[PDB]
């Protein structure tokens, strides 16, 4: 099956056929499809080979112009094996990044276009204007700006005065200077010390930089040399650096490669519902649709319901549903949803679908006319609220066979109405001692005569409280214009809120289009490097958005192309979710913005993508075998084939999709093998100028992703107390549909592979691994890394701890693995205990049966990890409740936030916390020797 | 005065946690049948999807192949005549049997994208039964998901200790 019969088009109508090898490239076939063409007629009439280039249908359905002649028929991928020959005219590199960027982001750009949508094409247009902008003054800037733009500083949140040796090489030499340093060197100053060394055995220092050997990670600015990650690591490992001396010159190449008001339209809202389309109910019920308006979660009227009909596939009613709200009172982000139910007739309800809808389109004008609304299915939850009015605007892309809503807006005016623009509404909003006690009592779901008084005093909430802006704002009435105008007038002047604050106003409840733009206007202060620590979250409420073009996806355009390494996560971020069908228009459009503005980054994105498509299609190939041959023999197979050319050139020389600065070069095929459990995740092993990555496809690693940023945010708050607990925060990143990559730390292995060879192996391996002075050294990484894992995976509720989801690395660092759940779930909810394990708890007491100094150093460790904790508890919460829009099982309602309430005793003041912590922690040690004694 | 409408096996205790652990036994059970039934909605409305797009992707492809013809039948012409007033209707009989076979090529392709077509028919069908069998499943899991609630919230009341529940719901 090596052969492949393809179909050939000549330009001069001249069809050919005849069989090629699935794995030569298109310049082969060329040369193969010239030496049979000369006997086939009108072949005088042809140019050249190299005046035509090869054009086919790809897997997305486009047609694409096979430029890189060099790829393979089997990596081209056409639909059917159909080339035709055209001429080398157009534009040709737009051409090529628009065929590149459908087969990136896994959709066509041309489903954009039949979409038909203004909104859509709007965006498009004024994204990727921007985008290119942005791309073409990147491209102008210093060779010092494009080192910070595509490897920024991986520096450490921060330190003793030390001096330790460096190799510092120069490129294409072998010969290598090595000299010391010390620990607070400018790197600028090392700089000119290489220099000095290289003229003795003229340039000058300010025209290189250094890097990594081996790494895409670079050395420079105005920092001491030991915040670097890479330095830091090197004085705790040991290992003396390895730098190389880069000129600016080599960057360069890489650098290289019409008036009618709505305030005067005192009539009531109205729809008119007509039918229902492809409706799949038990025939003997009967349909109801139920429709209400929303802004946010509130809402605005009453829930006005339609008559019983007879249920059938296309399902009349031709009613018309009046609301008990005003035209001019309906807010600019008002929200009408509705909801298909069926009920048995009055002679167990259950709700069909919904489907919501914006009364104000994208450009501010109140909806007219026919619309017909696509629904989604309605999944069965807690609280069978009918209206889901949380769920996307957007519309069912199943336009085929899914169930519908036809309504029509009515009518209203001669000239379209609008929403005011903001002069119009400033107009509006423009127009004592016993309330200043009870607003401090309040603002230290709020009660009716509480609301009322706080919107009295929205003044003093403004000159004296702006913190509490999200409260004022869930009290303002947003069924009255009136209202709106005069809180919308005090959103104008707010003092800026910390990005504390802005992350809470991000949340689903505060939907009001200035308020996300107030919000942005905050988060604009952060750094990349805290920006990068809520990309998550911030990706995730997209999600709530309304509108295609809004003031988040401007925000996070802007920062991914101001800095590759966040453009890299974003678009991965993204790139995972585009199987999901409600945010598979919105992501893809922000995907494809992105790569017209960075087309570098877009040629490592396009490898990474074809060696994750290997992976799983050998994952695949392992799953298959690994039930009908044992283990042994099945490793081979999967060797047998990586070592193909298409496959191993598609995993090799590549930058890793979990830190685009890691190098992943060449395959080690021996070291490469898989796991016989569930799932068969791969284990890929790699050798540079030594790295694993695993392979995990079947399972969402959202929830793993989401653990372990949460465990690595606690790493670097206690690390700004000057508390480091010797993490081992490795990556964890989905790429696609059940599929995902995670890093792997090497020289470590399980609490049960170590105690399998009384159980003092702990001990025993950690001799052997740190013998003599390195033991104590050991002891210690053990003691603190186990302090912050134990508080870790109390705080985030992460019970379902045992030999096997546990490790250790040789330097005796302890870190978790496989989080099935947190938040207290197991195989159901209930708090987990904080944990002590006598196993452990014998190791920081050194064998001895009591170390009361040890012991108390440990818990102090526990303690102050604990304490630190509770001080970010608002930035956790926040995190987490923008982290509902995600979808995950685990984290879907408030009582998973409650959760996080109570284990960090937010409702406690510290002392009250510390002293239940401690009982907390005894009861631990004393449950510790009750674990194993049975 | 107060007649609230209570629907409970109103008796023993144990009968109550009895009927407790049966119902949520059934409410588990159908829950596992709905998720079963989900999992197929989404894998189906991927291929659907998947199909629907490669039925595009057919589009393309004859589009491709009736622009050869129609460029065929343009340059075709002028060489066609003149090989004619010359003798070279030997490769006019080439010339003509090459477009032939550039025809029967796309009756293959034609054929091969109605195929795809009625396994997308078949499988829209197969789509809408899986939506009909889960909206004919939700009300019993949410009338199973409410006595269960209604029963808990029964022997709760009368005093029952968290771990007979915890016994009665596992
Ligand atoms: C003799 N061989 C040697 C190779 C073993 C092997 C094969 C394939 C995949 C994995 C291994 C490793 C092993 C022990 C089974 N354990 C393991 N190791 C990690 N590592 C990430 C950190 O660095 C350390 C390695 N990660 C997971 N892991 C999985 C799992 F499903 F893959 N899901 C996860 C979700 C979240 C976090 C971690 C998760 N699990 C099999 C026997």
């Amino acid at each position: 099956n090596q052969s492949v019969v393809v179909d050939f088009l000549l330009p001069t109508g001249v069809y050919l056929n005849f069989p090629v090898s699935r794995n030569a490239n298109l310049s082969t076939i060329k040369q193969l499809l010239w030496h049979r063409a000369q006997y086939e007629p009108l072949f005088h009439m042809l140019s050249g080979p190299e005046a035509y280039v090869f054009t086919c249908i790809n897997q997305t359905a486009e047609q694409q112009e096979l430029e890189d002649e060099q790829r393979r028929l089997c990596d081209v991928q056409p639909f059917l094996p159909v080339l035709r020959l055209v001429a080398r005219e157009g534009d040709r590199v737009k051409k090529l990044i628009n065929s590149q960027i459908s087969l990136l982001i896994g959709k066509g750009l041309h489903e954009f276009d039949s979409l038909c949508d203004p909104e859509v094409n709007d965006f498009r247009a004024k994204m990727c204007q921007f985008c290119e902008e942005a791309a073409a003054r990147r491209q102008q800037l210093g060779w010092e700006a494009w080192l910070q733009y595509s490897f920024p500083l991986q520096l450490e949140p921060s330190l003793p005065n030390r001096a330790l040796l460096v190799n510092v090489k120069f490129e294409g030499s072998e010969e290598s200077f090595t000299f010391q340093v010390s620990t607070k060197d400018v790197p600028l100053a090392l700089m000119a010390c290489a220099l000095r060394k290289k003229a003795t055995v003229v340039e000058q220092p300010e025209d290189y930089t250094l890097q990594v050997n081996g790494r895409h990670e670079y050395l420079y600015g105005s920092y001491p040399l030991c915040q670097f990650q890479y330095i830091c690591s090197c004085l705790h490992s040991g290992l003396t650096p390895h730098l190389t001396m880069v000129h600016s010159s080599s960057i360069l190449a890489m650098r290289d490669e019409s008036s009618v008001s709505l305030w005067s339209l005192e009539q009531p809202f109205r729809i008119e519902l007509i039918q229902g389309s492809k409706v799949n109910a038990d025939e003997r019920m009967k349909l109801v649709v139920q429709a209400g308006l929303f802004h946010g979660n509130e809402m605005l009227c009453k829930t006005v319901s339609s008559s019983e009909v007879s249920v059938c596939s296309e399902p009349v009613w031709k009613q018309r549903l009046e609301f008990d709200i005003n035209i001019c009172d309906l807010p600019r982000m008002a929200r009408l949803c509705f909801a298909l139910y069926a009920v048995i007739e009055k002679a167990a309800d259950c709700p069909i679908a919904w489907a919501n809808l914006m009364l104000f389109d994208y450009k501010d004008q109140l909806k007219t006319g026919e619309r017909c609304l696509y629904m989604w299915p309605s999944v069965p939850d807690e609280k069978g609220e009918l209206l889901n009015p949380t769920g996307t605007v957007r519309s069912n892309p199943n336009t085929d066979s899914a169930a519908a809503l036809l309504i029509c807006l009515p009518e209203v005016a001669p000239h379209p109405v609008y929403y005011p623009a903001l002069e119009k509404i400033l107009e509006l909003g423009r127009h004592t001692e016993e309330e200043q006690l009870q607003l401090r009592e309040i603002l230290e779901e709020l009660y009716e005569h509480e609301k009322d008084l706080v919107w009295k005093l929205r003044h003093e909430v403004q000159e004296h409280f702006p913190e509490a802006l999200a409260r004022l704002l869930l009290v303002t009435k947003w069924n009255k214009h009136e209202d709106v105008a005069q809180m919308l007038y005090l959103l104008c002047s707010w003092p800026e809120l910390p990005v504390l604050s802005a992350l809470e106003l991000l949340d689903f409840s505060f939907p009001d289009c200035h308020v996300g733009s107030f919000a942005i206007k905050s988060l604009r202060k952060l750094t990349d490097d805290e920006l990068f620590q809520y990309l998550l979250q911030l990706v995730q409420v997209l999600k709530y958005e309304s509108y295609l073009d809004c003031e988040l996806t401007k925000f996070l355009l802007d920062r991914a192309l101001a800095n590759r390494k966040i453009g890299h996560f974003l678009f991965w971020h993204l790139r995972s979710e585009m199987h999901v069908p409600s945010v598979a228009l919105r992501f893809g459009l922000i995907l494809e913005a992105y790569c017209r503005g960075s087309t570098h980054h877009m040629k490592v994105l396009m490898k990474q993508g074809e060696a994750l498509s290997k992976l799983k299609a050998l994952n695949d190939f392992v799953k298959l075998s690994s039930q009908k041959t044992p283990k042994p023999q099945t490793k081979e197979l999967m060797h047998l084939c990586m070592r193909q050319e298409a496959y191993l050139e598609a995993l090799s020389h590549l930058q890793s999709p979990l830190d685009p600065s890691t190098l992943l070069a060449e395959v080690c095929v021996e070291q490469c093998t898989f796991m016989d459990s569930k799932m068969k995740p791969l284990w890929i092993m790699y050798s540079n100028e030594s790295v694993g990555i695993i392979f995990k496809n079947g399972d969402d690693l959202r929830q793993d992703m989401l653990t372990l940023q949460m465990i690595q945010l606690m790493d670097v708050l206690w690390k700004q107390e000057g508390l480091d607990l010797r993490m081992t925060p490795y990556g964890c990143l989905p790429t696609g549909d059940r599929t995902g990559l995670i890093e792997v730390v090497l020289r470590s292995d399980t609490i049960a592979n170590i105690q399998l060879n009384n159980k003092d192996a702990l001990l025993n391996w950690l001799k052997s691994k740190n013998p003599g002075e390195a033991l104590d050294r050991a002891i210690e990484e053990f003691t603190l890394s186990c302090a912050g894992y134990c508080v870790a995976t109390y705080v985030l509720g992460i019970g379902d701890r045992h030999s096997d989801n546990i490790m250790i690395r040789e330097s005796g660092q302890l870190f978790h693995i496989d989080f099935g759940h947190f938040l207290g779930n197991f195989k159901n909810r209930e708090r987990v205990p904080f944990i002590l394990t006598y196993d452990f708890v014998h190791v920081i007491q050194q064998g001895k049966t009591n170390n009361s100094e040890k012991f108390e150093r440990f818990r102090g460790y526990c303690e102050r990890a604990y304490t630190i904790l509770r001080r970010h508890g608002l930035l956790f919460l926040h995190l987490f409740a923008l982290m509902r829009a995600a979808g995950l099982p685990e984290l879907s309602c408030s009582k998973d936030i409650q959760y996080l309430k109570d284990s960090l005793a937010l409702g406690k003041t510290e002392e009250e916390a510390l002293k239940h912590f401690r009982v907390k922690f005894n009861e631990a040690l004393r449950e510790s020797w009750k674990t194993k004694v049975n | 005065m107060y007649q609230q409408d209570q629907v409970v096996k109103e008796d023993n205790i144990e009968a109550v946690g009895k009927k407790l652990h049966e119902y949520n036994t059934q409410f588990q059970e159908k829950s596992r049948e709905y998720d079963r039934l989900y999992e197929d909605y989404t894998r189906t409305s991927q291929e659907i999807q998947m199909k629907r797009t490669a039925i595009e992707a057919f589009n393309e492809t004859i589009k491709i192949f009736e622009e050869q013809c129609q460029t065929q039948e343009r340059y075709s012409k002028e060489y066609i005549e003149k090989f004619k007033r010359e003798g070279n209707e030997t490769e006019i009989q080439r010339i003509m049997h090459n477009y032939e076979k550039l025809k029967s090529r796309i009756s293959e392709i034609v054929d091969s994208r109605r195929r795809l077509e009625e396994d997308l028919k078949k499988q829209a069908a197969e789509y809408r039964e899986i939506d009909k069998r889960m909206n004919s499943i939700k009300p019993d899991l949410i009338q199973l998901r409410k006595t269960r609630d209604q029963y808990l919230m029964w022997l709760t009341q009368k005093g029952v200790r968290q771990k007979k529940l915890n016994e009665w719901l596992g």
